[PDB]
């Protein structure tokens, strides 16, 4: 059936398990600066644990 | 005190951590293609504080100054340490017959 391709599109593969964390720490919109600080620190802590 | 070295060390560590945080944020912004392109003020404050602390620390660990007036270094000298010439030393004194003949 592939001898008569009529349309073709190239979609990007989903995000890796590592690139999935970048959405977590950035974009959570913490209330204050001290909260965002601990949030980013905890994300980097999970990264160093991994 | 001698704790300025630890101060500049902690400052440099905080600066490296802020650099890593900026790298992460840049990677995220290039991943999602946002038109804001604004670094988080949370990491900017850390970068500025670490820079200030580290600069103030290295200003202190650089070493102290010394007076320009030469008459200030010789104020404690005495003639007992200026008459002696290490080149013209002679060993035929009484110290040889007195101390350990």
């Amino acid at each position: 059936s592939l001898a008569e391709v009529v349309c073709l599109e190239m979609v990007d593969l989903p995000l890796t398990g590592a690139q999935a964390e970048l959405e977590g720490e950035f974009g959570k919109k913490a209330d204050g600066l001290l909260g965002m600080f601990l949030k980013r620190l905890s994300s980097q802590l999970i990264l160093l644990q991994a | 005190p001698s704790l300025w070295k630890g101060l500049v060390g902690i400052g440099l560590f905080a600066l490296a951590h802020a650099a890593f945080s900026a790298a992460q944020h840049r990677s995220y912004m290039r991943l999602t293609e946002k038109e804001d392109e604004s670094l988080p003020i949370d990491i900017v404050l850390q970068t500025l504080l670490a820079f200030a602390v580290t600069c103030y620390g290295i200003v202190h660990i650089a070493g102290e100054f010394k007076d320009m007036d030469a008459t200030s270094e010789l104020k404690n000298k005495t003639f007992d340490t200026l008459r002696n010439h290490p080149s013209f030393y002679v060993f035929n004194h009484r110290g040889r017959v007195l101390f350990r003949p």
